[PDB]
């Protein structure tokens, strides 16, 4: 498949906070 | 009106339907299926370990392990299906979250960007740290032991042939992953070394150490670090192979840069700590959480550890696969209406 940004990761959220 | 896929009986319903073959692995068939009752997807994996003691032993260790992990980084076991009897249980049928593919998979189609390179290594390390910490060496990390979401979303799987670690004290097709040290010396040095080649396939999207057989293993993994300096030699308690190492020619290191032209420097630096020929020397799980190369996702608050060590003390290659059919059919009652 194609990979989404890193973003839509839910812990990855929490990373960018 | 048992399914079928591929001419094999998957009997999973009437909870488990509309199954969808996904691939072949050690002794059992997956399939995503849709769960009636809970209304989501998931994985299936269809074990028939019950002729071989070897395959008992695999499928008792990766339900113990994984029913007692509780990770987000860690694959789980969501449910167990098997016949109501002993006599009865020819298969086992265990239900996880269905992710969309593994980085083995990835890899063959998709170059990766050093963006999605470093999360999904963030999370490797954020999952083994969990490992680590219940003292369990998974043992086996590979690419196709990771499983993969399009959200980007890592999973660590497959700990049939993990085990408690232990200073000191079976195949496996490929010895790519495996340590310098199996080869010549148990420590959870091994799994970082493990790491680091998934590390490096993800950079040039080939494994690092393809090696055919055993001493072909250790001449690539010499080919690129070069001889061992001493102290590696010397370091090494078995002495039939540490001459076998002095018996060899030399070889030069090739450097990190050469290999990986297009790599993060962080991220080569990083490597180079992880694939160092001396375990004492190797970093630790929790020393690769904080290295720069992480620094954007490094934060031990929300890096978990396990609440206490996982307890195998238990009898390991030895106890008769009857014995084990046993323990499995224990194992899994949990999941049995009753119970
Ligand atoms: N939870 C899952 N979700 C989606 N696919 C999975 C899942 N678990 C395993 N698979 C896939 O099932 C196939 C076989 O892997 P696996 O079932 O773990 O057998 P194996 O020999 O135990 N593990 P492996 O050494 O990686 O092949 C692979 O194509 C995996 O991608």
């Amino acid at each position: 498949p194609q990979l989404k940004p890193i973003e839509s990761s839910i812990l990855a959220q929490r990373r960018v906070r | 009106g048992p399914e079928m896929v591929r001419g094999q009986v998957f009997d999973v319903g009437p909870r488990y339907t509309n199954l969808s073959y996904i691939g072949e692995g050690a002794y059992g068939m997956v399939c995503s299926a849709y769960d009636n009752v809970n209304k989501v997807r998931v994985a299936i994996k269809k074990i028939s370990p019950f002729e071989h003691q070897t395959y008992c032993q695999r499928t008792l260790r990766e339900i113990k392990i994984l029913l007692a992990f509780r990770h987000e980084n860690i694959i789980g076991i969501n449910d167990i299906i098997r016949a109501p009897t002993i006599e009865q249980m020819k298969d086992v049928y265990i239900v996880q979250d269905l992710m969309e593919t593994d980085l083995y998979k990835l890899l063959k189609t998709q170059h990766l960007s050093n963006d999605h390179i470093c999360y999904f290594l963030y999370q490797i390390l954020r999952g083994l740290k969990y490992i680590h910490s219940a003292n369990v060496l998974h043992r086996d990390l590979k690419p196709s032991n990771l499983l993969l979401n399009t959200t980007c979303d890592l999973k660590i799987c497959d700990f049939g042939l993990a085990r408690v670690a232990d200073p000191d004290h079976e195949y496996v097709a490929t010895r790519w992953y495996r340590a310098p040290e199996i080869m010549l010396n148990y420590t959870k040095s091994i799994d970082i070394w493990s790491v680091g080649c998934i590390l490096a396939e993800m950079l040039s999207n080939r494994p690092i150490f393809p090696g055919k057989h055993y001493l072909d293993q250790l001449n690539h993994i010499l080919g690129i670090l070069g001889s061992p300096s001493q102290e590696d030699l010397n370091c090494i308690i078995n002495l039939k192979a540490r001459n076998y190492l002095l018996s060899l020619p030399h070889k030069n290191k090739v450097p990190w840069n050469r290999l990986f032209p297009n790599a993060d420097s962080k991220a080569l630096d990083l490597l180079d700590k992880m694939l160092t020929f001396n375990p004492h020397k190797r970093i630790e799980v929790e020393q690769a959480l904080a290295h720069p190369y992480l620094a954007q996702y490094y934060d031990p608050s929300d890096e978990p550890i396990a609440e206490a060590p996982f307890k195998f003390d238990m009898e390991l290659d030895d106890l008769p696969k009857e014995k084990l059919k046993e323990l499995i059919f224990e194992e899994t009652a949990r999941f049995q209406p009753g119970y």
